[PDB]
């Protein structure tokens, strides 16, 4: 039998689910670790390594772009988990190595192949506390390329008044994602500040893992992935929204929570986002 | 102990004993400065980045 992880019914995927929409046709690139496309509870569409080292998108050989992949997609089918966006064509862009860490060039190459590639949105579950100018250049080229572009915010915590928000979540074209627990109260770990946009479950969150396993990771990491498999569902009811369309839906229909600098907008509701008429739970 | 401020600028070397005092069973895991990383939060783990001489360029924190 398949299993709903909590953050899955928390930002109502399921209501999109029963009015017929999944993500189908929908281009999603995980730029990230990698993901095993051996996994019986995923499906890889394509994907490209930008590691010199390891030129295997397919292969994750450190888990985390896997585990993201499952929240953005997960299949639906009588196993495991179910994703945010089980239709959705999902893509490995394989950007940092086994230890976790890549090269700045190396995430602008992936963000430039899926824009090459046409893909409709990107995850980022990842960040530094430094940008740099090429960086910033190569999402908001995504963005102005109609590319919905979403990233972990960071788990740096709280440091005064001052933003903790990493980049490129800290980037204005770029939706920054928090973490909240299923009880919608921040997780100690999530970053702070006025770039906050949106939070979504970031706590024990169930999803796939490398050689056909399951298991519970924290994360900001696992919060972005709430909210591109988000909008993936709402392209897929609403093939024609732009970006900024898809942006707005799920700005402008989060449950509010507390103050903006700890949890920005708030929790994203995508069955409200999907709604042609939009306002706040 | 969550955070070691007093280690920048020290050897990664130094970094590593005096963190493995404070918590033994840590992963550590040795990273260039500049470098993006994953944003999953790991709480046996500390990373150390270093600049390109071995001494630590940021403030190790568990995560
Ligand atoms: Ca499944
Ligand atoms: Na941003």
């Amino acid at each position: 039998a398949q299993s709903v992880p909590y953050g899955v019914s928390q930002i109502k995927a399921p209501a999109l689910h029963s009015q017929g929409y999944t993500g189908s046709n929908v281009k999603v690139a995980v730029i990230d670790s990698g993901i095993d496309s051996s996994h019986p509870d995923l499906k890889v569409a394509g994907g490209a390594s930008m590691v010199p080292s390891e030129t295997n998108p397919f292969q994750d050989n450190n888990s985390h772009g896997t585990h993201v992949a499952g929240t953005v997609a997960a299949l639906n089918n009588s196993i495991g988990v179910l994703g945010v966006a089980p239709s959705a064509s999902l893509y490995a862009v394989k950007v940092l190595g086994a230890d976790g860490s890549g090269q700045y060039s190396w995430i602008i190459n992936g963000i430039e192949w899926a824009i090459a590639n046409n893909m409709d949105v990107i995850n980022m579950s990842l960040g530094g506390p430094s940008g740099s100018a090429a960086l910033k250049a190569a999402v908001d080229k995504a963005v102005a390329s109609g590319v919905v572009v979403v990233a972990a915010a960071g788990n740096e915590g709280t440091s005064g008044s001052s933003s903790t928000v990493g980049y490129p979540g800290k980037y204005p074209s770029v939706i920054a994602v928090g973490a909240v627990d299923s009880s919608n109260q921040r997780a100690s770990f999530s970053s702070v500040g006025p770039e906050l946009d949106v939070m979504a479950p970031g706590v024990s969150i169930q999803s796939t893992l490398p050689g056909n396993k399951y298991g519970a990771y924290n994360g900001t990491s696992m919060a972005s992935p709430h909210v591109a498999g988000a909008a993936a569902l709402i392209l897929s009811k609403h093939p024609n929204w732009t970006n900024t369309q898809v942006r707005s839906s799920l700005e402008n229909t989060t449950t509010k929570l507390g103050d903006s600098f700890y949890y920005g907008k708030g929790l994203i509701n995508v069955q409200a986002a999907a709604q042609h008429h939009h306002h706040h739970h | 102990k969550t955070e070691w401020p007093e280690l920048v600028g020290k050897s990664v070397e130094e970094a590593k004993k005096v963190i493995l005092q404070d918590k033994p069973a840590a992963q550590i895991i040795v990273l260039p400065v500049g470098t993006i990383v994953t944003g999953e939060y790991r709480i046996d783990r500390v990373r150390l980045f270093v600049d390109r001489l071995d001494n630590i360029a940021q403030v190790p924190r568990v995560g």
